[PDB]
C-alpha cells in the first residue's frame, strides 16, 4: 500500500 | 393522368388477384364507372390509382421486359396466357429464364429441337432451357471463365427435370456417349433420402444446395461429373415443428423394421423414437415407404456402395435413433445420471460397439484439461441433452458427407478437367405462418445470392449501355447490402445469437431484448411487431418476414465434447464408424457459424464462375396439369424474386427498339413532309414531337431506349389517330350508302 | 483477431487466448536473482530468472514476488514477468491483438493507471481492459446472481452481484491469503522442530500446505482427537529425503482463515465477512444470494472448506434460508475461464480501451471507461 | 333555308314516312340527314337527338318540325386523303385490311355495306385506288 500495511 | 374511354385497367379482386376492367367513361380530377363480365356497368372507387393495362401488341411476347407497363397483373397475365392458351412453358424476364411447371409430359425436349437450338444465338429463338444451356456452353468456349447454371424454386417446381434436360443437352451437343448422365440421374433417390424433408407447407422439400460440376476436357467432351453439397439443415435432425418430419431415411428405416436384415436394429415405429415422434406426422399419405427404401437401395447398388457399407449406414442411423431415446435423470441442479441398464443406451452401445461404462460416464461429464493437469466436471441435465443432440447432428453431417464422397468416388473420371459447367439446385425464398431459424437461414442464403444476381445484371447493363454509347449515369444500382450487413455483420442478428449461446443464462427472452436495444430504431430494415416482445420483422428484398424467437437459441447451439467423438472413434466392431471421422474449433462452432461459412464457400465457388439463372414456378397446390391458379402463382413469382427483379427493371429503360422496327410500326404517325431519306434522323425528329421530354427516352447508335409506360402511350396515340381516320371513312361510307338507298327508294 | 487473457495473481500468473477453455501458460509470478559469487568462467549464465526458471534453480537464488496483496510492488520486476509471458512462453507479438487484465477490487487507484501506461507505451497493445476478478467467476460458473468468495495469494474479497448489478457499498476486502497461511505454517512448523528461514524453503512450505493441509469440520473436537492419537498424522519427503511428520498442525494452519485472531489479524473470518456482505444487501435479494454462494480461487481448494463454510453460515443464516455452496473443481482457474468467455463476447468488442482513446485521454481514461 | 329548300326537305322527310302519319322514326333521322347531304357521326346524331334511350329511339315517332332544329344543328379534302393514305405509299389498300378495319374498328359496319361500297373498285390483285374511290364516294 503506502500506509496501513507493508505494501 | 390521361385515363380515357376504352382504356383498360385492373380491378384488385379477392378471388383471382386481378381481373380486367374496361374504363367506361373518362377520368377527371374519385369513382369510376367500369364495364365488366359481371356487368356492362359496375362502379369502382378510389383511395386517397388503377394499374393501367398493356396494349394488345405487347401481350404474349416471349420476354417480359418487352411490355410497357410492368405490374404483378401484367406479368401474371402474360405467363397465364402463354401457359394456358398456347401451352408454352418458358419465358424470359431479362437474363432469367422463367420455367412454369407443365406437370404434364411433352415433346419439347426432342433431339430435333436440340439440333434447332444448338449453334444458335440465344436472342434469336423462343425461350427454352436449351437456349440457356447453349449460351453457357458457348460462353465457356468463347472465353476462359467457365459457366454455372443456377436453378431456384420450390422442389415441386421441376428442378430435377430442368437439370436432367440440361445435362442431356450438354451430352448430346458435345457428342459424348459416357454413362455420365445416367449415374447423375440415378443418384437422386439417395440424395433425397438423406437430404430431403417434409416441410409443413410442402412435401419433398430439399434442405440443401446440390452442386453438380459437369467436367469438360480440352476438346469439350464430357469426362465425368463431380458433386458438392452446401447449406445442409442440420437442426431438422433433432427438432421439428408441428406436422414436419425429419429426413425421409429415418422413416424409410422405421417402415422397414420388419425385414430380417434389420432385426438386429431393434427398431420400432416412428412414434417410438424421440427424433421422429415430435412432429406428430408419421405417415405421408400416398407414399409407399417400404418400397421407397428399395428404390434407395437400388440407387446405392447402381452407384457401387457395397451391401456391407449399406448395412453400416443403416446401423449408424439406427444408432442415432437409439441415442436420441437415452433419457437423463437429474441427480442435482448441476449433476445428472443415466439410470441403470438404461435400454436405449444398451442398444446404442451394442450397435456401435463401445463400452457402456464409458458412454454412460462421458455423456454425463466433460473433461477439462490444461498442460499441468486435467479435471473432470459434471454438467447440468440441459447441457447433457444439448451435447447428445449435438453429437447426433455431428454424426449425421459426417454420414451425409461420406455418402456424397462415395457418390463422387463413383462419378469421378480419370481425365484432367479442362473446365466445368455448374448446375446448382438451391431452394427458393421461404415464408410460413410460423417462422423460425430454418427459414432465417434459407432467407439469408437467398439475400446473399440475390446480391450476386444484382451485381450480374448491373454489370451486363453497363456493358449493353456502352455498346450503345448511352451514359452509365442513367442506370443506377439498387443495393441489398444494407440488409446483408444487418444479418451477417458484427452486432448482426446472427452475431447476437451466437453471443447469447455462451452468455450465462442466455435465453430467447433476453436475446430479443438485445436485438431491440441494438437495431430497433437504428437500422431501417429491422422492425418490431406491435403486439409482441418475442418476435421481429426483417424487410427483405422480397417481403417483410416476421420471425419468432422461441427455440431460436436452442436450434443454434451446437457444441460437441471431444471425448465422445474419441470414444466413437475407438469403436472396434465395424469399419465405417472410424471412417466417418477422418480428417477442435469445428466442435465449438455453432450451427449459425457453420452455415455462414458454408455459404461463404458457396459464394466463393459461384463468384469464380459466370452465372446464368433459371426460375421455376409451381402453378397450383393440387397437381392439376395445365391449370394456373393466380393466387398461387403470384406468391410463387414474389418468392422467386421475379416481381422484385421486374420492379427494379421498370426503374430504368425496359423497352428497347431497333430504329427500323420503330419506323416500320410508327410511320402511321409520321407526316411525309417530315420523313427524310435517313430513318434515324427522321425518327429522332418525330419522337421529339411525340414525347414531352428527351429525358424520358434515349437515343443510342442502333436502338431507341424507352422508359416504362411510354411505348403504350405511343400505342395509345396510334390507336386514337387510326380510329379517328376510321371514323371519317366509316361515316363517309355510311352516309353515301344511306344516300344511295334513298335514291333507291326514288328508284 | 483474438484477445489475450492473462489473469495476474499474486503468486501465480495464468495466460492464454480468449476462447480457449484452459490457459496455455501457467507459472509462478516469481523473479529470482543469484546471491553468490560465480566460480566458473565461460559459463555464459544470465542475470535473472522468471517463473519455472526460478523454480528450478531456486537453491542458487533469492526469490522475490513483485505482487503482494494484489498491489504491484515493483514495476521493474513485473515488466519482466509480462515480457516473459507474451514473448517467451506464449510466442505472441502483443502489438497485434488486445489484452485483458484482472485485478482485485478496491486496490490503489494508481495501480490501474500505471499498468495501463506500461501496456500502451512498452508493449504497444492495440487495446486493453481490466476487470474485477470476482465478476469473472460468475461468467465462469454460469450465473447472473452471485455472491463470490475469491481468495488466492495476496487478497480475499467478497463481491455481491444480483442479476448483473454489482453492489459497490457491499464489497468486502480481506488481506488474508495463501502467503499468510504459509508464513503462519512456518511458525507452527517450528513447534515440532523443523525450521524454514528463507524464501527457497518458503517454496517448500507452500507445497507442504498444498498437499497436506485440510479444514476440520469442527475444529476443537478434532484438535482433541489429534492430541489423543497419531491417527491424523501424515508425513512428507523434503528434497533431501528427510521424512517430516505433521499432525494437528496441518488442519491448524488452514483454519486461521476462520479465526484470523491466530495471525493477530483484527477482522472476523471469511464466514462473518460473507454474512455481513449479504446483510448489507437489501432484503429483496438476500434470499437469492444465499443460494448462489460461490467459491473461487485457489485458497478455497482445501478439502472441507465448502462443508465448513456451509455449516458456519448456516449457523448465522435464518433457518428457513436453504443456503447452498457452489464449489466447482476448476475453481482455481474459474477467474481465467470467465475472462476467456467475457473477452469472446461480441457485445464486449465496443468496451475495449483503444490506443486512440488512450492517446486522446492519457491513463486517467481507465477510471472513466472501466468499472 | 328558303321556302323551296324547306319544301324539298319536307318532301324528302315524308318519303321516309313508312306509316303514313307524316312522321319518321328516330332511327330514320340519320337516314334523312345523310340522304340530304350531311355526313354526321353516330355521336353527333345521338347528341342532336338528346341521347335517347333504346325504347323511344326504336318506337317514339317525330314529325318534320322536330327534325328541323336537328338538321340545322348537324349542318352547323386533304385530311380525307391523308386518312386514306394511312392504310397504304404506292396508292393502294388491301381489300382484306380495309374490310377488317371497317367491320372491326370504330363504329363498326357490316361486311355487306363494305362489299357494296367497295364493289367494282378493287382489281384482280385485290388493291384499291383510294384517290379514285374517294372521288367516287365524294361525288
Ligand atoms: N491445491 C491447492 N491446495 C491448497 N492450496 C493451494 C492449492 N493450489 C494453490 N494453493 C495456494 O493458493 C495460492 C495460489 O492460488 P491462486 O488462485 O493461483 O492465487 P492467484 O491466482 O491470485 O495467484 C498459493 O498460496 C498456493 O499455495
Ligand atoms: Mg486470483
Amino acid at each position: 500500500w503506502x500506509a496501513x500495511c507493508p505494501a | 393522368e390521361l385515363y380515357t374511354k376504352y382504356a383498360r385497367v385492373w380491378i384488385p379482386d379477392p378471388e383471382e388477384v386481378w381481373k380486367s376492367a374496361e374504363l367506361l367513361k373518362d377520368y377527371k380530377p374519385k369513382v369510376l364507372q367500369l364495364r365488366l363480365e359481371e356487368g356492362k356497368d359496375l362502379e369502382y372507387c378510389l383511395d386517397p390509382l388503377p394499374p393501367l393495362r398493356n396494349p394488345d401488341i405487347l401481350v404474349g411476347e416471349n420476354d417480359l421486359t418487352a411490355l410497357s407497363y410492368l405490374h404483378e397483373p401484367a406479368v401474371l397475365h402474360n405467363l397465364k396466357v402463354r401457359f394456358i392458351d398456347s401451352k408454352l412453358i418458358y419465358t424470359y424476364c431479362g437474363i432469367v429464364l422463367v420455367a412454369i411447371n407443365p406437370y404434364e409430359q411433352l415433346p419439347i425436349y426432342g433431339e430435333d429441337i436440340i439440333n434447332a437450338y444448338s449453334g444458335q444465338n440465344m436472342g434469336d429463338m423462343d425461350p427454352h432451357i436449351f437456349a440457356v444451356a447453349e449460351e453457357a456452353y458457348k460462353q465457356m468456349a468463347r472465353d476462359e471463365r467457365n459457366q454455372s447454371i443456377i436453378v431456384s424454386g420450390e422442389s415441386g417446381a421441376g428442378k430435377t427435370v430442368s437439370a436432367k434436360y440440361a445435362m442431356r443437352y450438354f451430352a448430346t451437343v458435345s457428342g459424348s456417349a459416357a454413362n455420365v448422365e445416367e449415374k447423375v440421374l440415378a443418384s437422386n433417390p439417395i440424395m433425397e433420402s438423406i437430404g430431403n424433408a417434409k416441410t409443413t407447407r410442402n412435401d419433398n422439400s430439399s434442405r440443401f444446395g446440390k452442386y453438380i460440376e459437369i467436367g469438360f476436357d480440352k476438346r469439350y467432351r464430357i469426362i465425368g461429373a463431380n458433386m458438392r453439397t452446401y447449406l445442409l439443415e442440420k437442426s431438422r435432425v433433432v427438432f421439428q415443428a408441428e406436422e414436419e418430419r425429419n429426413y425421409h431415411i429415418f422413416y424409410q428405416l422405421c417402415a422397414s423394421a420388419a425385414l430380417p436384415e434389420f432385426k438386429t436394429l431393434r427398431l420400432g415405429n416412428a412414434n417410438y423414437f424421440h427424433y421422429t415422434k415430435q412432429g406428430g406426422s408419421p405417415v405421408i399419405d400416398g407414399i409407399d415407404d417400404a418400397k421407397e427404401m428399395v428404390n434407395t437401395r437400388q440407387a446405392c447398388t447402381l452407384l457401387g456402395i457395397s451391401d456391407s457399407y449399406q448395412m453400416g449406414i443403416f446401423r449408424i442411423l439406427a444408432g442415432i435413433l437409439h441415442l436420441g431415446n437415452v433419457e437423463f435423470a437429474s441427480r442435482d441442479s448441476d449433476s445428472c445420471a443415466i439410470p441403470p441398464k438404461h435400454d436405449p443406451l444398451t442398444i446404442f452401445c451394442d450397435l456401435m460397439g463401445v463400452d457402456y461404462e464409458e458412454m454412460a460416464h462421458w455423456l454425463c461429464h466433460r473433461k477439462l484439461a490444461t498442460a499441468t493437469e486435467t479435471y473432470i466436471k459434471p454438467i447440468s441435465k440441459l447441457h447433457a441433452i444439448n451435447a447428445r443432440d449435438a453429437l447426433a447432428k455431428h454424426i449425421y453431417a459426417n454420414l451425409f458427407n461420406w455418402i456424397v464422397d462415395h457418390v463422387n468416388k463413383a462419378l469421378h473420371s480419370t481425365v484432367k478437367q479442362h473446365s466445368f459447367i455448374g448446375v446448382l439446385d438451391i431452394y427458393g425464398f421461404e415464408t410460413f405462418e410460423i417462422n423460425s431459424f430454418e427459414q432465417f437461414c434459407i432467407n439469408y442464403a437467398n439475400e446473399k445470392l440475390q446480391q450476386q444476381f444484382n451485381m450480374h445484371v448491373f454489370k451486363l447493363e453497363q456493358e449493353e449501355y456502352m455498346k450503345e454509347q448511352i451514359p452509365w449515369t442513367l442506370i443506377d444500382f439498387y443495393d441489398n447490402q444494407p440488409c446483408i450487413n444487418l444479418i451477417e455483420a458484427k452486432m448482426g442478428v446472427l452475431d447476437l445469437l451466437d453471443e447469447e449461446c455462451k452468455m450465462p443464462k442466455g435465453s430467447d427472452d433476453t436475446w430479443a431484448q438485445k436485438l431491440y436495444n441494438t437495431h430497433l430504431n437504428k437500422c431501417a430494415l429491422f422492425e418490431k411487431p406491435r403486439l409482441s416482445n418475442k418476435a421481429f420483422i426483417i424487410k427483405h428484398f422480397a417481403d417483410k418476414v416476421e420471425y419468432q424467437c422461441e427455440g431460436f437459441l436452442e436450434k443454434n447451439k451446437d457444441t460437441v465434447y471431444e471425448e465422445q467423438i474419441k470414444v466413437l472413434k475407438s469403436s472396434k466392431k465395424f469399419k465405417l464408424l472410424p471412417e466417418l471421422f477422418q480428417d477442435s474449433k469445428e466442435h465449438k462452432k455453432t450451427v449459425g457459424h457453420q452455415f455462414r461459412n458454408s455459404l461463404h464457400l458457396l459464394m466463393e465457388t459461384l463468384n469464380a464462375t459466370t452465372p446464368h439463372y433459371v426460375r421455376c414456378i409451381k402453378p397450383n397446390d393440387f397437381k392439376f396439369p395445365f391449370t394456373f391458379d393466380e393466387k398461387r402463382a403470384v406468391q410463387q413469382l414474389r418468392a422467386c424474386g421475379v416481381l422484385e427483379t421486374i420492379r427494379i427493371s421498370a426503374a430504368g429503360f425496359p423497352s428497347r427498339w431497333t430504329y427500323q422496327e420503330f419506323f416500320s410500326r410508327y410511320r402511321v404517325l409520321m407526316k411525309q413532309k417530315d420523313v427524310l431519306s435517313d430513318r434515324k434522323q427522321t425518327c429522332k425528329n418525330v419522337l421529339e414531337k411525340l414525347i414531352l421530354d428527351k429525358d424520358k427516352y434515349q437515343f443510342g447508335k442502333t436502338k431507341i431506349f424507352f422508359r416504362a409506360g411510354q411505348v403504350a402511350y405511343l400505342e395509345k396515340i396510334r390507336a386514337d389517330k387510326l380510329r379517328a381516320a376510321c371514323i371519317r371513312i366509316q361515316k363517309t361510307i355510311r352516309g353515301w350508302l344511306m344516300r344511295k338507298k334513298y335514291m333507291r327508294m326514288r328508284r | 483477431t483474438t484477445a489475450l487473457v492473462c489473469d495476474n495473481g499474486s503468486g501465480l500468473v495464468k495466460a492464454g487466448f480468449a476462447g480457449d477453455d484452459a490457459p496455455r501458460a501457467v507459472f509462478p509470478s516469481i523473479v529470482g536473482r543469484p546471491r553468490h559469487q560465480g566460480v566458473m568462467v565461460g559459463m555464459g549464465q544470465k542475470d535473472s530468472y522468471v517463473g519455472d526458471e526460478a523454480q528450478s534453480k531456486r537453491g542458487i537464488l533469492t526469490l522475490k514476488y513483485p505482487i503482494e496483496h494484489g498491489i504491484i510492488t515493483n514495476w521493474d520486476d513485473m515488466e519482466k514477468i509480462w515480457h516473459h509471458t507474451f514473448y517467451n512462453e506464449l510466442r505472441v507479438a502483443p502489438e497485434e491483438h488486445p489484452t485483458l487484465l484482472t485485478e482485485a477490487p478496491l486496490n490503489p487507484k494508481a495501480n490501474r493507471e500505471k499498468m495501463t501506461q506500461i501496456m500502451f507505451e512498452t508493449f504497444n497493445v492495440p487495446a486493453m481492459y481490466v476487470a474485477i476478478q470476482a465478476v469473472l467467476s460468475l461468467y465462469a460458473s454460469g450465473r447472473t446472481t452471485g455472491i463470490v468468495l475469491d481468495s488466492g495469494d495476496g487478497v480475499t474479497h467478497n463481491v455481491p452481484i444480483y442479476e448483473g448489478y454489482a453492489l459497490p457499498h457491499a464489497i468486502m476486502r480481506l488481506d488474508l491469503a495463501g502467503r499468510d497461511l504459509t508464513d503462519y505454517l512456518m511458525k507452527i512448523l517450528t513447534e515440532r522442530g523443523y525450521s524454514f528461514v528463507t524464501t527457497a524453503e518458503r517454496e517448500i512450505v507452500r507445497d507442504i500446505k498444498e498437499k497436506l493441509c485440510y479444514v476440520a469440520l469442527d475444529f476443537e473436537n478434532e484438535m482433541a482427537t489429534a492430541a489423543s492419537s497419531s491417527s491424523l498424522e501424515k508425513s512428507y519427503e523434503l528434497p533431501d529425503g528427510q521424512v517430516i511428520t505433521i499432525g494437528n498442525e496441518r488442519f491448524r494452519c488452514p483454519e486461521t482463515l476462520f479465526q484470523p485472531s491466530f495471525i493477530g489479524m483484527e477482522s472476523a473470518g471469511i464466514h462473518e465477512t460473507t454474512y455481513n456482505s449479504i446483510m448489507k444487501c437489501d432484503i429483496d435479494i438476500r434470499k437469492d444470494l444465499y443460494a448462489n454462494n460461490v467459491m473461487s480461487g485457489g485458497t478455497t481448494m482445501y478439502p472441507g472448506i465448502a462443508d465448513r463454510m456451509q455449516k458456519e453460515i448456516t449457523a448465522l443464516a435464518p433457518s428457513t434460508m436453504k443456503i447452498k455452496i457452489i464449489a466447482p473443481p476448476e475453481r482455481k482457474y474459474s477467474v481465467w475461464i470467465g475472462g476467456s468467455i467475457l473477452a469472446s463476447l461480441s457485445t464486449f468488442q465496443q468496451m475495449w480501451i483503444t490506443k486512440q482513446e488512450y492517446d486522446e485521454a492519457g491513463p486517467s481514461i481507465v477510471h472513466r471507461k472501466c468499472f | 333555308f328558303n321556302k323551296d329548300q324547306l319544301e324539298e326537305f319536307k318532301e324528302a322527310f315524308e318519303l321516309f314516312d313508312r306509316v303514313g302519319d307524316g312522321k319518321i322514326l328516330y332511327s330514320q333521322c340519320g337516314d334523312v340527314m345523310r340522304a340530304l347531304g350531311q355526313n354526321p357521326t353516330n355521336a353527333e346524331v345521338l347528341k342532336v337527338l338528346g341521347n335517347p334511350k333504346s325504347d323511344e329511339l326504336k318506337s317514339r315517332r317525330v314529325d318534320f318540325e322536330t327534325f328541323l332544329p336537328m338538321l340545322q344543328a348537324v349542318a352547323k379534302y386533304e385530311d380525307y386523303l391523308e386518312g386514306f393514305r394511312v392504310f397504304d405509299g404506292n396508292g393502294k389498300v388491301m381489300g382484306a385490311e380495309l374490310r377488317h378495319v371497317l367491320t372491326t374498328l370504330g363504329e363498326k359496319m357490316t361486311e355487306e355495306e363494305v362489299e357494296t361500297v367497295l364493289a367494282g373498285h378493287e382489281d384482280s390483285n385485290g388493291c384499291i385506288n383510294y384517290e379514285a374511290f374517294l372521288k367516287h364516294i365524294l361525288s
